């Protein structure tokens, strides 16, 4: 049946170039236009390019600023997307999609999608995190304090509190990819204000990749 | 980008509608509006095309419409299996395609829950390391859809904002986090910095100050 599989993603360096590929099957490739659609992490779908059945006509998004070139090889039943001057803000998943059509006229919607390939653009190797304490502010009833675990690459980093002896009231959030190409994440614990200055709140951060373990006391 | 509501929610069986406000160069200039459903960790799926048409083998409880420059997607008798993100898309004047920003559809299964909001200022340790970051934490809300708007003093702010996608806590409610990246000089320059989370109509706000 009708299928597309994207491949060629992975981690790439800013300023560098890259070529993604979509391999088709289950339908007569050379009869359909093909698009690329991208999706940055947690944002919307976003159109990138369309190429005609015979590959002699290309259309690109004006907001790619000419950095992407779509192409295809109908002998290989394969579609391609090429970059140059990659940027961190290019980080996204990349979906290949078919332009629905028939007696062929293009019908103006995408009826076949691959499970895309992910492109992560970062200039970093294995960066261990900085851990800054989010101290409890002047309140009191309930106190919220935490640890800010930023500037690290790659994912993931794991976080416990008081060496796992503290578990109730812990919200460890998912990681954001910053403008820099590095990740930040946060962990808060909700504790009684009365326990400040008598309990000790330390957060234990392990970044397996850069083999960095760190404990930070969070105090008022 | 065509404009969709960040979030629309309905209970099972109920009938719900997602709007797609465009311009006369796209939605209004053609009859080539399609809608895609993307479920958690999947590749999008065509639901509607040419405004109101449904592909072979797609539930009749999905229907599309258009008035002027806005299209609509209607889902009558919501099922749980419908939850996901939905995008409108249109042909344009320049023979390009364009998508809407998307709408998270939730099928309510528990009572509404307002988000608890906490906002931390830059730590001292970060400022000395010549950096600054406001961290706005959000938890305990249902449905799991929030809009996070930042403001320096009274005026809006879009540069340096990074917001996560809500995830399910162990209490089956949702949490998200939002970071505003500053320079030590920007932080010090302003009087305050509010972080406003809007959830199902209501808006909780928290505020922090330099000294
Ligand atoms: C989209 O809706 C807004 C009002 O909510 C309006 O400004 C705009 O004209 C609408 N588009 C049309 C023509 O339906």
């Amino acid at each position: 049946q009708e299928q597309l599989v994207e491949s060629g993603g992975g981690v790439v360096q800013p300023g560098g170039s890259l070529r993604l590929s979509c391999l088709a099957s289950g339908f007569t490739f050379h009869k359909y236009g093909m698009h690329w659609v991208r999706q940055a992490p947690g944002k919307g779908l976003e159109w990138v390019a369309l190429i005609s059945d015979d590959g002699m006509r290309k259309y690109h998004s004006d907001s790619m600023w000419g950095r992407v070139t779509i192409s295809r090889d109908n002998s290989k039943n394969t579609l391609y997307l090429q970059f140059s001057s990659l940027k961190v803000e290019d980080t996204a998943m990349f979906f290949c999609a078919r332009e629905a059509g028939g007696p062929y006229y293009n019908y103006h919607y995408m009826d076949v999608w691959g499970k895309g390939t992910t492109v992560t653009v970062s200039s970093a190797s294995t960066k261990g995190p900085s851990v800054f304490p989010l101290a409890p502010s002047s309140k009191g009833g309930t106190a919220a304090l935490g640890c800010l675990v930023k500037d690290y690459f790659p994912e993931p980093v794991t976080v416990s509190w008081n060496s796992g002896a503290l578990t109730s009231g812990v919200h460890t959030f998912p990681a954001v990819l910053q403008s820099s190409g590095l990740y930040s994440l946060s962990s808060v614990v909700t504790v009684p204000s009365s326990s400040l200055g008598t309990q000790t709140y330390i957060c234990n951060v392990n970044h397996k990749p850069s083999n960095t373990k760190v404990d930070k006391r969070v105090e008022p | 980008a065509l404009t969709q509501p960040a979030s629309v929610s309905g209970s099972p069986g109920q009938t719900i509608t997602i709007s797609c406000n465009g311009t006369s160069s796209d939605v209004g200039g053609f009859d080539s509006v399609s809608w895609y459903q993307q479920s958690p960790g999947k590749a999008p799926k065509v639901m509607v095309f040419d405004v109101s048409h449904r592909p072979s083998g797609i539930s009749n409880r999905f229907s599309g419409s258009k008035s002027g420059n806005t299209a609509s997607l209607t889902i009558s008798g919501l099922h749980i299996e419908d939850e996901g993100d939905y995008f409108c898309s249109s042909l344009t004047d320049r023979s390009h395609r364009i998508f809407g920003g998307g709408t998270k559809v939730t099928v309510l299964g528990q009572p509404k829950a307002a988000p608890s909001v906490t906002l931390f200022p830059p730590s001292s340790e970060e400022l000395q390391a010549n950096k600054a970051t406001l961290v706005c934490l959000i938890s305990d809300f249902y449905p799991g859809a929030v809009t996070v708007a930042w403001k320096a003093d009274s005026s809006p702010v879009k540069a340096g904002v990074e917001t996560t996608t809500p995830s399910k806590q162990s209490n089956n409610k949702y949490a998200a986090s939002s970071y505003l990246s500053l320079t030590p000089e920007q932080w010090k320059s302003h009087k305050s910095y509010s972080c406003q989370v809007t959830h199902e109509g209501s808006t909780v706000e928290k505020t922090v100050a330099p000294t």
